[PDB]
């Protein structure tokens, strides 16, 4: 758990499909 | 602010561009869903 | 409504046109078979 | 379980393989 990190998890076209959460 | 529901649907750049603007330090990690963390 | 069954086999482009048309505020994501959400 | 996002899961030639559903 690193408080700065934020991770994007993207599909197939680069766009974002998960909330994006602190982590 | 750890979270931004407004983001799903969107680019890298206008996810990236929003996160910076509300957590300026923020350390932007890009990956594929389904990534094992 | 909340499935698709029609579009099955159609590509990409269809589908998201179709979607739009029942659901204007879909955040449509795309995603190989097989990825674990 | 999200209301507005509709996922597409797809095949080698980008054509739909699955149902598409809410969530």
């Amino acid at each position: 758990y690193r408080i700065d990190r934020v991770r994007l998890f993207v599909d197939k076209l680069d766009n974002i499909a998960q909330v994006p959460r602190v982590g | 602010k750890t979270e931004w529901p407004e983001l799903v649907g969107k680019s890298v750049e206008e996810a990236k561009k929003v996160i910076l603007q509300d957590k300026p330090e923020a350390q932007i990690i890009v990956l594929p869903v389904g990534t094992i963390v």
